[PDB]
């Protein structure tokens, strides 16, 4: 985590 | 720096291409060949460290040297009122832009590999212990009989979630090193949806059993009832359910798409994105990380209120959750900041000590999963006599  | 200068040579262009009149055409002109100018004393990554004076470091300045001379061309036109003409000569020297200059930007940076390398080091040393170790965990408890304590099922519960998410490491290690998603769809969607999963079932089975440590110390005699394992079971199943209402939509809306020469996995939010993103990005924070710890807080805060070996293993038991707990905290809250600051404090993105201290403390996240099994091993006699006797 995280992200696009 | 020089892909920023890059960035507003193209940027400036399409100002031109969509302009009016020669005073804006002209202002765009003028920012390009500053731009140039600053990209020119630049080295680039192709080129990392060669001779201040190879052919080919000579021959890249002046590709820029040639852009510009054709610069100051087409600024001569807009000076002169000649806008249509400042424009046509602004379409050619995207081309000679193109032509000559191209072919030496694209690579990587020497920095950015060192960190690919860097990440996919810790990476793959997290991985080969976590997954391991929580194997082991997860095989221990099974096997022996002798384990089946209702807080050692929701460490089962831990441990699982902690391994699933280990095993998505070394994709996420490709991934960085070859810049690209190579794996297909359905494993982007197993990938991503995996490491949501992880971080609500790991954050509500530490509620239930920090939940769970409350009710044995504050409220023995009822605990006989509701303290068995196949409750426990029960509730691990629950958690698992329950953060299926946050794991299943993101299964869905995960996906793989192709973009700027290369292949990458993420989520599409529906339209809009950048607001329902950042929806999702306030309730992982609230309702996987601050609600659920003023939880675990109460429950802690009201045990600070019977035989000789079972009040000395009550507390060691005890103390064990509120360190894993704690553990767990320290890994998480770096990054749970971050992202908050990240996707609301406009900060900058692209720096080196930014960047890299982000990456390097994602991975302090999941450590957290490499961690937990000699947390146990180290607190839980039980735990740690398994693990140097099987060798
Ligand atoms: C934030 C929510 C806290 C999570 C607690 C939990 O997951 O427990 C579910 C179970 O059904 C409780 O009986």
């Amino acid at each position: 985590y995280x992200f696009f | 720096d020089l892909e920023d200068n890059w960035e507003t040579l193209n940027d400036n262009l399409k100002v031109i291409e969509k302009a009016d009149n020669a005073a804006q055409v002209k202002d765009a002109l003028t920012k390009m060949r500053a731009a140039a100018l600053d990209a020119q004393k630049a080295t680039p990554p192709k080129l990392e460290d060669k001779s201040p004076d190879s052919p080919e470091m000579k021959d890249f300045r002046h590709g820029f040297d040639i852009l510009v001379g054709q610069i100051d061309d087409a600024l001569k036109l807009a000076n002169e009122g000649k806008v249509k003409e400042a424009q046509a000569a602004a379409e050619q020297l995207k081309t000679t832009r193109n032509a000559y200059i191209q072919k030496y930007l694209g690579a990587r940076s020497a920095s950015s590999l060192a960190l690919a390398i860097a990440i996919t080091a810790l990476y793959s040393a997290v991985c080969a212990v976590g997954l391991l170790g929580n194997v082991l965990v997860m095989f221990g408890i099974v096997r022996y009989t002798k384990m089946k304590t209702a807080t050692n099922i929701y460490i089962f519960n831990l441990a699982l979630a902690d391994a699933l998410a280990t095993s998505t490491l070394p994709f996420q290690s490709a991934k960085y090193l070859m810049e690209t998603w190579p794996f297909g769809e359905l494993l982007c969607k197993a990938v991503l949806s995996i490491d949501y999963y992880n971080m609500f079932t790991s954050i509500f089975t530490l509620t239930m059993m920090s939940v769970d440590r409350y009710i044995a110390v504050c409220h023995p005699v009822k605990a006989l009832d509701f303290r068995t394992p196949a409750k426990a079971k029960l509730i691990n199943i629950c958690i698992w359910v329950l953060a299926s209402g946050v794991g299943v939509p993101i299964m869905v809306m995960a996906v793989t798409r192709p973009r700027d020469g290369a292949v990458v996995c993420m989520l599409q939010f529906p339209s809009p994105s950048w607001y329902w993103d950042t929806v999702t990005k306030i309730c992982v924070f609230l309702f996987a990380f601050v609600v659920p710890i003023l939880i675990i807080t109460v429950c802690y805060g009201l045990m600070l209120l019977g035989s000789k070996e079972k009040d000395r293993s009550l507390r060691r038991i005890t103390r064990m959750v509120l360190v894993v707990v704690g553990a767990f905290v320290v890994c998480w809250a770096p990054i749970h900041i971050f992202v908050i600051v990240w996707t609301l404090v406009d900060i900058d993105r692209r720096d080196p000590l930014v960047v890299a201290a982000l990456h390097l403390c994602i991975a302090l996240g999941y450590a957290n999963s490499s961690l937990n099994p000699v947390l146990y091993a180290f607190l839980d006699e039980n735990f740690k006599r398994c693990f140097r006797q099987l060798c």
